[PDB]
DNA sequence: TCGAGAATCCCGGTGCCGAGGCCGCTCAATTGGTCGTAGACAGCTCTAGCACCGCTTAAACGCACGTACGCGCTGTCCCCCGCGTTTTAACCGCCAAGGGGATTACTCCCTAGTCTCCAGGCACGTGTCAGATATATACATCCGAT
DNA sequence: ATCGGATGTATATATCTGACACGTGCCTGGAGACTAGGGAGTAATCCCCTTGGCGGTTAAAACGCGGGGGACAGCGCGTACGTGCGTTTAAGCGGTGCTAGAGCTGTCTACGACCAATTGAGCGGCCTCGGCACCGGGATTCTCGA
């Protein structure tokens, strides 16, 4: 009955996303029979990292707009401005996000 | 003495982020869109959901706006013409374009 | 493989404008921003700004403001750059280098060099401790580069052998680049950081440079010197 | 009402390790969140059709990370693998 | 009056210059009610089919995404 | 030693039999034929699959096939799609 | 001892399998239940659609006086139909090529 | 003498259905593409690989210059220019145009 | 003598004269050698994916079915 | 609704040209070929033929051939038909009918008709063994349409009221069409077919008819009058 | 408005190789019971969506007008296509070798499942500060005049 | 190239409110520990199908040249679109009220998973003839040039 102190899969592999849901919702998702044990981890490193990034261009699109809050706006300048994230995010529409400031050239 | 206050428009519309048609129109020609679907009964809608088809709406409308003034630039045209609106959903093909 | 195809020297006098190109081949041309460095043997390396070729959205150290102009072409995968009003200060070695938009990537690929002869306090230093070291055939070396402000892990380490242009060794204050053997580690977060050479070779004699790309303006070490027995 | 899971505290606290001053509206949550759940489904759905395709039970982290290779594109997909093989090492080795 | 006739010309016009359209022809206007009402059966169809499949008579904002998703048009900030 | 290779080229071919009792059909096109009844088939149960787990129902019933088949086919595609569905599963019920 | 064995397809009056195709949904991981009539909706399903592409093949190799279709005929059949030229949109038929389209300000 | 025949190889392409690049070259430039993905190891190829890759690139070939040429109509020459095909491709976005 | 310019111009124009295209600017040949560059680079390196994920070293053609299927361009005949 | 305007009456001299029009709505335009029946006291129906929108694809009875000419126009959404060399025996209905591509699909909507004034074989035979019937107001009424060929359950079974469009009552044999009460049930397969109305009222007092669409000129049948009592 | 020529279409004959039918077998579908849980159904609670009313005010609407711009026409020159000749490389057939794909057998490690238990995460309050808006100020930029 | 004036753009200050970030109780889902069994890793083997090479043939590519079709620039004319201004009118906001229906909970039973035995449907292998590609000759129909 000497049974330790629980610790979490996040804690153990270094992260901030919750690798014990990821690990749910990988198992009742009817992706396959099995999910291996180091599937969720990678998944949710994945997860964290993507989210890591996005956020960190958000809020340098926030600094220089002199706001200290991101807001749909700041998400949407940030994938817009980015080739690889406007690739992943392609046919995906921001809600409150707006356009780039793009005029035609021809016009001026 | 009239001056040109389009790029002044478009500068100010291209960095705002608000809606671009009014609530209450959208919603009342999207619930006689839906009445058609439902054989006649009349569903009810969420506020969410009608903002969410208006957000859709405007953005698919926006961005066909902008495929189709390529085209009017293609052409040497600066206009706007139905044509350029036409040529653009069909080079989409008919999921981006048809619908 | 990437390459970063640059133009040979020129010899020019004051006032002039001088267009330097820096034609990219073997990747996706839009999708990496072209980085701009200056190599005086006074000041060590500079940063002097990027292009992103995606959006043409340039971004230029403020102590080049004016002086340098950066301008793409996607038609020729090539990125110029303008140099105005030539003083004896512009004398020096202008790198064209790539890094990718993604913030922990640094400045993987070095055009070869463009020798051009002509005839600011709230920046981050960077504070390499060893000026210089001498060093045996197989021992150990560790260089550190204690920093002014917290940058998080956003730092890179170069080696620039004697007229040629610098080899990234490790990005992210810790993550091997392409290429690099295991004798080379990295290690730090915070302000202070190291780079240790485990089992020295007859070719590991070089400057070591550290820099850091985690603040606007993105500012070098000053350099290492290491000499082998 | 039910529990309604959502990955707030989660966007929350990786927001704070990259920007410690810096908040986030409702709105922006909300995107963040669907965000992670589109993401979440495209990674295993492509890693469920490549275990379906080897005639394989299990998913692993094999293919979670040739699922990544083949969803993200450029740098993006190597620093994720970078990412998720450095959490997975440290994982093991606990 | 129609309800697509409640898709005004300053709404269209206010559209085409978030679009970065400068000159707008007269008759941009039809088109833009026509294509606007494609776009919101096809939409509309399926998110009613998801409702009528839920046993609601309630459209939800969920419906409409999942009407939008499986179209090719994902939309952020509405749930899921 | 073979394996079994399952396909769908004999109910191709027994359809195309009933349909037009004297045309033959190329070893090409049974191959796309069976392609396209494969795609048909993952579009159909991927919608299905989709639409239990919004309703977080386990089961795929043939309600669910009804709606995925609305879902995806266009226009009176779907109209008599349903139709010859609902008229296997009534014939399949009362046997 | 027991009756005689049946197939679900005979008892659905169809010609796809109904056995197969609950194989297939049951190893396919779409849900962890299958019910008894959602194999039979589908293969009722894929039939119809197969029947219809397969008529207007036949119909278009008759018209070509031949008696045997190829590719060119699933192609089009499928192209001169505004529904099934929706349905496989993004499909490519091999060896199938294009239809014929000139456009009318060339002649 | 000379008549025109862009009109007889065009009705005479658009009911042909076999491959119009050449296999070999194709095939070997597949190759060479290949490898510059495998850490310079040859992997090898099956011969329905190579050819699944060639409809594949003829199809989206064909179905480009259509788009193409629709743009070269609408700005009124009848000559396809590169600039049509830029323009095709960038209408149809990122995922039915690059690549 | 490059591989890509083994598509060679009568080959491009055949092409053309598919997609039903009258005359040809002679710089359409560069072009169209670069997208196809570009279309066979995407595909390619999803097919290699595809097998080395199996531990294969030989290239099937359920690799380039799987890999053009999963860009939205699904290919009937060769399998699946 | 699914409505097909037509226009009025015209009275016309012989030798000229009348183009109709079949201005659709309610529906999408090019997905449905638009059918042309000519309606004569004196041979029945008579299937002109079709033009789809989608790719103004036409088909025409080789009776009509030379005689009618359909174009479509996906602007107004309108099917035009021409009729050359208008001589005496053109004075008909002609009806233009909604048919969907699908081939077990039927002549759903009909327009209202112009009657058009002129002022002065390798087929299949579709034959309806009663030709007048009459009956009271609650009995079971059955029309046979033995067909000639073979026809693999292609038939589809329509209503007419004097001086009214056709109304679809059954089609593919048995399937009831859309706002049809399940009074009226079609039946058969191969070459004979019924159909079967059972309770009978007052608004049941029409001509019956029969069409096939299995083979390439779609054909009529000759008609039932049926007087309720 | 006609005449040699080109193009297109139709018909008979040949050969071949692929479609279609047949046979053996084996494994996957059918049959027949059993069991447990998923979901259908009834009932109840309370959220949130619909409906109405007054009022305000911002936006839509209608009209007049000037000018920016679409469109047709014309001329020039350049570049693309057709044609004929020569070069070259794809292709086909034959042949050989071996890399590697695919199958089979064995073992054991990894993952599902179960039970217990506790702490992470979620609903719910709650106070304060970031952003929106209004106002005043200065910097810079265009428009007219010279 | 220079000067004066209206005005768009950027910047600092106030104030204000509502949303966001933080604190708390609780409960349910994740973790710890243990067992069982089968999925997959690994080794060995077999054969198949991919690569490489050689020789000849011939059709396709390449190249050069000349003519004319068409891209492009410029110009003139008329019409239709932006803009401004005064009138109108519907959107929106608050406020109330009502009730349909979404969501939850509890019961119970029908239906689907599971398992064991059996057999016949479908797949591999093989074998044969006829549909189609190809080739060669004759009837039908448009075209440039008198």
């Amino acid at each position: 009955k000497a049974r330790a102190k629980a610790k979490t899969r996040s804690s153990r592999a270094g992260l901030q996303f919750p690798v014990g849901r990821v690990h749910r919702l990988l198992r009742k998702g009817n992706y396959s029979e099995r999910v291996g044990a180091g599937a969720p981890v990678y998944l949710a490193a994945v997860l964290e990292y993507l989210t890591a990034e996005i956020l960190e261009l958000a809020g340098n699109a926030a600094r220089d707009n002199k706001k200290t809050r991101i807001i749909p706006r700041h998400l949407q300048l940030a994938i817009r401005n980015d080739e690889e994230l406007n690739k992943l995010l392609g046919r995906v529409t921001i809600a409150q996000g707006g356009v780039l400031p793009n005029i035609q050239a021809v016009l001026l | 003495r009239r001056r040109q206050g389009w790029l002044k428009e478009i500068r100010k519309l291209q960095k705002s982020t608000h809606l671009l048609i009014r609530k209450l129109p959208f919603s009342r020609l999207a619930r006689e869109i839906c009445v058609k679907f439902t054989r006649g009964v009349d569903f009810n809608w969420q506020a969410q959901a009608l903002l969410a088809l208006q957000e859709a709406a405007e953005a698919f409308l926006v961005h066909l706006f902008e495929d189709a003034y390529l085209l009017t630039l293609h052409a040497g045209r600066v206009t706007l013409f139905p044509k350029d609106v036409q040529l653009a959903r069909r080079i989409r093909g008919l999921e981006e374009g048809l619908g | 493989e990437v390459q970063l195809q640059q133009s040979g020297p020129e010899l020019v006098e004051p006032g002039t404008s001088v267009k330097m190109p820096c034609k990219a081949s073997g990747y996706t041309f839009t999708s990496y921003t072209i980085q701009w460095v200056k190599q005086t043997p006074r000041q060590g390396l500079e940063w002097i700004g990027y292009i992103y070729p995606y959006n043409a959205g340039t971004k230029y150290n403020e102590k080049f403001k004016g002086k340098a102009t950066l301008t793409s072409d996607k038609s020729s995968s090539t990125v110029y750059m303008e140099l105005s009003s030539l003083t004896s200060e512009d004398s020096a070695v202008y790198y064209c280098a790539r890094k990718s938009s993604r913030l922990r990537s640094t400045l993987d690929y070095w055009g070869q060099g463009t020798s051009v002869t002509v005839s600011g306090s709230m920046d981050i230093k960077m504070t390499q401790s060893p000026s210089s070291m001498h060093a045996s055939l197989g021992e150990r070396v560790t260089i550190t580069c204690k920093a002014s402000q917290d940058i998080r892990s956003y730092l890179s380490w170069y080696q620039q052998k004697p007229w040629k242009s610098p080899k990234t060794l490790i990005y992210y204050a810790t993550s091997l680049a392409d290429g690099v053997p295991s004798r080379f580690s990295g290690s730090g977060s915070g302000q202070d950081f190291s780079l240790t050479i485990n089992n020295l070779e007859s070719d590991d004699t070089a400057t070591y440079y550290c820099l850091q790309h985690g603040e606007s303006p993105y500012t070098f070490g000053s350099g290492t010197k290491l000499e082998i027995k | 009402r039910s529990r309604k899971e959502s990955y707030s505290i989660y966007v929350y606290k990786v927001l704070k390790q990259v920007h410690p001053d810096t908040g986030i509206s409702s709105k922006a949550m909300g995107i963040m969140n669907s965000f992670v759940n589109d993401i979440f489904e495209r990674i295993a759905g492509e890693a469920s059709r490549l275990a379906h395709y080897n005639k394989r039970s299990t998913i692993t982290s094999r293919e979670i990370q040739t699922a990544v290779r083949l969803l993200l594109p450029g740098e993006l997909a190597k620093h994720a693998v970078s990412e998720g093989t450095k959490a997975v090492t440290k994982y093991t080795s606990a | 009056r129609d309800n697509i006739q409640g898709i005004t010309k300053p709404a269209i016009r206010r559209l085409a210059r978030r679009g970065g359209v400068k000159r707008i022809s007269g008759l941009i206007y039809e088109e833009t009610r026509g294509v606007l009402k494609v776009f919101l059966e096809n939409v509309i169809r399926d998110a009613v089919t998801y409702t009528e499949h839920a046993k609601r008579k309630t459209v939800t904002a969920m419906d409409v995404v999942y009407a939008l998703k499986r179209q090719g048009r994902t939309l952020y900030g509405f749930g899921g």
